[PDB]
RNA sequence: AAAACUUUCAGCAACGGAUCUCUUGGCUCUCGCAUCGAUGAAGAACGCAGCGAAAUGCGAUACGUAAUGUGAAUUGCAGAAGAAUCAUCGAAUCUUUGAACGCACUGCGCCUUUGGGUUCUACCAAAGGCAUGCCUGUUUGAGUGUCAUU
RNA sequence: GCAGAUCUUGGUGGAAGUAGCAUUCAAAUGAGAACUUUGAAGACUGAAGUGGGGAAAGGUUCCAUGUGAACAGCAGUUGGACAUGGGUUAGUCGAUCCUAAGAGAUAGGGAAGCUCCGUAUGAAAGGCACGAUUUUUCGUGCCUAUCGAAAGGG
RNA sequence: GUUUGGGUAUAGGGGCGAAAGACUAAUCGAACCAUCUAGUAGCUGGUUC
RNA sequence: UUUCAAUGGCCCGUCUUGAAACACGGACCAAGGAGUCUAGCAUCUAUGCGAGUGUUUGGGUGAUGAAAACCCAUCCGCGAA
RNA sequence: UUGACCUCAAAUCAGGUAGGACUACGCGCUGAACAAUAAGCGCAGGAAAAGAAAAUAACCAUGAUUCCCUCAGUAACGGUGAAGCGGGAAAAGCUCAAAUUUGAAAUCUGGCAACAUUUCUUUUGUUGUCCGAGUUGUAAUUUCAAGAAGCUGCUUUGAGUGUAGACGAUCGGUCUAAGUUCCUUGGAACAGGACGUCAGAGAGGGUGAGAACCCCGUCUUUGGUCGAUUGGAUAUGCCAUAUAAAGCGCUUUCGAAGAGUCGAGUUGUUUGCAGCUCUAAAUGGGUGGUCAUCUAAAGCUAAAUAUUGGCGAGAGACCGAUAGCGAACAAGUAGAGUGAUCGAAAGAUGAAAAGAACUUUGAAAAGAGAGUUAAAUAGUACGUGAAAUUGCUGAAAGGGAAGCAUUGGAAAUCAG
């Protein structure tokens, strides 16, 4: 959106929509063995 | 600002012809070409005239 | 109200192209018609000679050009002007005669019915 | 800036662009074929007429003309017949 | 309410009692307009709507308003 | 979908039965959209709508070409079959009558037309 | 220098025309050079990019990569080449767009139209 | 009120439905605005 | 008279949005051309996309149809595979309004033709018509208007 | 080229955290309960209601579900908020029809003119029947706008 | 201890004059809007290294 | 640079008056913000020419931006009584 | 009785046509306060209007209109303020009324019918036929510059319809030279260096940083090629109602010329024009100075000229987000008002969204590790990030002001 107020407003609606749905799945879910934080050391060649 | 500001300037046709004559004569002076900023340090002759 | 002149070089060019457009059409004949020589009407300018509007009926008749064919070959006619002296007559009669000598008139395609 | 110009600025329909303006382009010769074959499109019509042997105007010229190089009693005449005029150039002769 | 929606211009400027629009002068045949109202003119003049037909005409002019079909 | 050239190679009542069939298919597809459909059906809606438009276009042009044939070489033809350039152009003098001249002016241009000439320098 | 009054040298107009171009115009804008071998074989210096063409990335961080064009993204002036991707945080791969001028066409997806286009541009096939 | 012209029902519905959240996918297609 | 507090200075972090650079905008000048509408304009309203609110486009054939050109896209996702949210554009479509035209401003009429139905002297639907002034012609008239008719 | 114009626009201070703005118990729900919900107790309007309906007016504001960004001179699990969907069914009820005071086009007449006066006015102001068909060219007789009431008439 | 809802019509200054008429106004008393207008300044305030 | 010591130091602008003081403006910062363009006249200086002087109404001409530059027919302005 | 005609009606009669909008420029009308102004009203076009002398002049005369320069701040009028001449731009001229075709209404609309034609099945005609219009006058002929009618002997001539090719114009598609070699820096080479290439192209734009050689272009092009539609000529074919029509030149013959208009009186507006009363003439009438000049009361007319609008184009010693249009972005939008009207604020992540997976804390919003990136001192409250102002830490000062100046001390820190 070339209009700065509108692109900001849509982002805030997008951010709320994303955060709400991320925790909708998070509360539904509540894994540790598989999902581990990847770091630079783990990504070292 | 107005568009009828004076943009063009009158000059007597004699003074314009004077300045053009003075400009050509200055072009034939090697020292003025160097001060002008021309790299004519190896030009065979000033004024430089080539064939037709 | 201020009238500016920023279109002065533009007006100059547009008039040149109008002459070029006119010549593009009428290509061999001149872009201007031949004007007569008249003497300006006052004691301050009567010693001069300037261009008139057209040639008088008496001038054309002495030059052998009919008032109907004059316009066809580019000779304007001034039905209002008259020749009060023979000097005006001779000045413009010879102007027409010189113009005729330098003129090349191209023939025209005519209709010719088969019978009489 | 007009409402009618802002209308098509925000529009999706393309502008009706026409490309017709090329200054310095002199009108091409139709009319006479002999004049067309000998007309050089660069020159002016005064230069072209003089080169061809024709008079652009039969009247005085209202200004200075270009100099490119350093140039080196009723009855008798009312009755006289002007003996035509010479054809200077080839095109006039043609 | 002293004004209602005007049938012509669609603005809520149609005076009920006078039965006349204060904006466009409806139902007079001509539209209300004033030279002292320069901003009022630009608010409703040509270009403020669609100009659907004028855009067609402007587009048709270049070819000389030709009709028919291509070869 | 429906190709316009093979559509134009058919008769008007055949084009009508195809249009009726397509309108039924469109109605069924919009019923599927309200009941919960797949992307294929939702994409089929637009194609069917364009196919209806193509059939209607072919029917209308065939109808109008018949009207043009019926009115060919007639003094008066339907307004929608007449030219539509602008209102002003329709009111203008035709090139014929804009070129009408009196016999007086015809004789003038017959006997004294503008001549072709040139001036020798 | 440009001498035509039909072409504008204005930066404002040129950038508006570039970023306002329709897809048919961006199709010309998204052109790539032909490789040396293709150039001496077809007598054509450059061609518009078309899907399934075989190209080699010449410039950028992916200098040297090769692959087919999986999509020409005309609305962004981008070429998505197979296997030239970027690994997001979550593990999905986002294809990396390359400007058409930064690749070189090593093999063309020849059709009847492309052959007609080739011979049209003073070429040979 | 209640005895309302049908044009009013269309007029009221369109005015209200303008006040509606702009879709998420709408933003994803570059740009779309309010008002 | 230590701390707090107040002030000063420096550092960091805030608050704010100046500066700098930029710029599909504006403004000014010049040049070319002449094209709205009863064949319904300008304007207004309402609608239309697989997922759309504005803007854009379009009008129930509704982000378009035909035709011609280009030649393989669209793109946010899904989906599809002479493509296209492409260009050009000579064929069309073009709801309700508006000079706005049967009369009114949710409505109420008249005329012509055709059609439907599980019911046919009824009911229903469809299509095409019905404004004003003036002109030319046509037809039908009126007049204790001017006459002719053994 | 600004220190000032009770300068313009924006930003931010001190004043200043200042001026200020008839319920009780247990339970349930909730991360959270002075404000929600249920039960008990105590009270308030007392048919002139804080009751129950409509007109005009608003326009979805009705209902259900979700959320607790902005609202809330406090707050909320909360609002007439936000989001998502749903909801108004008529031969008999209203409009539709009629007229009212009045308005108003038409006929005409003014007016340089936008327009004004005028409403049966010095308007050719619209019908009905009859007939063996009448020189197969119609004779005879009779009678002579619209808008304005969702409270009037039906 | 006759008001009122909805719809409506419409004259609207002042003196002069017995009246009629006038003599200037008016759109009544006014209000609001937009242009004219950048009305009229011997004045106030400010006027930049 | 901060701070201390000793010494000195009345708030800036505006206005009024012989002069003050009043009085008016000033919470703070940033950005903006006021002798400009044009026509006429006059002086002085410079420049070109000089009993002359002034090309740019207009015409010619200008291929490399042609709104420039370059050229000047007839007039006319002022001066020379 | 029958029938002519006049006048006046009617029809959803056949076929047309008017309105409204735009309105920069143009022509009328109306018109103030302080200006043939603004506002108001009417009507146009691509230009409009004006226009072929009831014009100037006083000359050796000029010669429609318009426009520019000059005349000229002159004459006049009492500050207002011309015009003739002169120089230029562009140039083009004309049609009626008034005449007996009178040996012939010779003229025209419409219906129907064929036949062609087309920007076009959309356009435009032709031929025939019939009904009408028209003698209360339609053609031909004439317009004062003349002219008619006779006469004469010279010079003249198409309102056809094809084809061909050339020359122009408009539209649309198409054609176009040369590095992406080497090294360094960088996330990216378009930077620096090296070696080269093209240039009738070293304009501009794009591409991950300054790109003539990567791309679009640019130049060639003041053209090739392909169509499409046109324009005026040229050559040529066919047709041609010429028993015709013209120009010139001659006269023992003729020569019509516009009325409630001019004008006079008087009242308004500013001599022109309007009202009112009165109301002409025929070498008459108008206008200038006996003379000159012109010929009103009917009409058309290209170009030079104007153009804040319309459809486009090219530029700039212009503005650079408080500027430039009110509006660089949802801009006449949100919003306000019963209404006429009023009317903003608001541009910048990055090369790429790669827009932060995953773990943990929290009810959640978020936080913290982590991750992407050249960079998060780029996290959408996103380029740079000033000051006012605020919190924090450090240092110091402080008994009812503070700022400041001077001189040094102390502490800290610089040249050194
Ligand atoms: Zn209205």
């Amino acid at each position: 959106i070339k209009n700065k107020i509108v692109r900001q407003q849509q982002y805030m609606k997008a951010l709320h929509q994303k955060n709400k749905d991320k925790l909708e799945r998070r509360k539904e879910r509540a894994r540790l063995s598989e999902n581990i934080p990847a770091t630079i050391e783990s990504k070292r060649v | 600002t107005k568009t009828w500001r004076k943009w063009h300037v009158k000059v007597n046709q004699n003074e314009k012809r004077y300045a053009i004559a003075s400009a050509v004569a200055a072009s034939g002076v090697p020292s003025l070409l160097l001060a002008r900023g021309h790299r004519i340090e190896e030009i065979p002759e000033v004024p430089l005239v080539v064939d037709d | 109200y201020v009238k500016t002149w920023f279109n002065q070089p533009g007006r100059k060019l547009r008039r040149r192209q109008a002459r070029q457009t006119k010549a593009a059409k009428i290509a061999p004949r001149p872009v201007e018609a031949i004007r007569p020589a008249v003497k300006p009407p006052t004691i301050r300018y009567n010693m001069k000679v300037r261009a008139g509007r057209g040639f008088t009926l008496e001038e054309l008749k002495a030059a052998g050009v009919s008032r109907r064919v004059a316009s066809t070959i580019g000779i304007p006619v001034d039905h209002r002007r008259r020749n009060r002296s023979e000097e005006s007559l001779q000045r413009n009669v010879e102007r027409i005669k010189v113009y005729l000598a330098h003129l090349i008139v191209f023939p025209r395609k005519a209709g010719q019915p088969k019978k009489g | 800036a007009n409402p009618r110009q802002r209308n098509k600025q925000r529009s999706g329909k393309p502008r009706l662009t026409r490309r017709n303006a090329n200054k310095k382009a002199k009108a091409k010769i139709y009319g006479n074929f002999v004049i067309q074959q000998n007309w050089d499109k660069h020159a002016t019509l005064r230069q072209n007429y003089a080169r061809l042997g024709l008079l652009a105007t039969p009247n005085y010229v209202t200004g200075g003309v270009e100099k490119l190089y350093p140039d080196p009693t009723l009855d008798d005449v009312l009755d006289k017949e002007i003996s035509i005029a010479p054809a200077k150039t080839e095109v006039v002769r043609q | 309410k002293s004004h209602t929606i005007c049938r012509r211009c669609g603005k809520r400027s149609f005076h009920i009692q006078k039965s006349t629009c204060a904006c466009c002068g409806y139902p007079a045949a001509k539209t209300r307009s004033y030279n002292w109202g320069a901003k009022a003119k630009r608010r409703r003049t040509t270009g403020t709507g669609r100009m659907s037909y004028l855009k067609k005409v402007h587009r048709s002019f270049k070819n000389g308003f030709r009709s028919g079909k291509p070869a | 979908a429906l190709k316009t050239f093979e559509l134009r190679k058919q008769s008007q009542e055949n084009l009508a039965e195809q249009l009726q069939e397509l309108r039924q298919e469109l109605a069924s597809l919009r019923v599927q959209k309200i009941a919960g459909g797949s992307g294929s059906k939702l994409s089929k809606i637009k194609t069917t709508r364009k196919d209806i438009a193509r059939i209607l276009t072919v029917i209308n042009e065939s109808n109008r070409l018949a009207a043009r044939e019926a009115y060919k070489n007639k003094k008066y033809i339907p307004l929608d079959l007449r030219q539509k350039k602008t209102r002003a152009i329709r009111r203008a003098l035709t090139p014929y009558e804009q070129s009408r001249k009196t016999l007086k002016q015809i004789k003038k241009e017959r006997y004294f037309p503008l001549r072709k000439y040139a001036l020798k320098a | 220098m440009k001498f035509s009054r039909d072409v504008t040298s204005s930066r404002r107009k040129q950038r508006k025309a570039h970023f306002g171009a329709p897809s048919s115009v961006r199709r010309v804008l998204m052109s790539a050079p032909l490789s040396k071998e293709l150039r001496e074989q077809y007598k054509i210096r450059s061609l518009p990019v078309r899907r399934d063409d075989q190209i080699t990335v010449i410039r950028g961080s992916n200098k040297g990569r090769e692959g087919k064009i999986t999509s020409v993204y005309r609305k962004k002036f981008l070429l998505l080449i197979e296997r030239v991707t970027r690994e997001k945080a979550n593990g999905a791969s986002a294809p990396v767009g390359i400007d058409a001028s930064k690749v070189v066409i090593t093999k063309l997806h020849l059709d009847k139209d492309r052959k007609d286009l080739i011979v049209r541009k003073g070429g040979k096939v | 009120p209640s005895h309302k012209s049908f044009r009013t029902k269309q007029k009221l519905a369109k005015a209200a439905r303008q006040n509606r959240p702009i879709p998420q996918w709408i933003r994803l297609r570059t740009g779309n605005t309010v008002h």
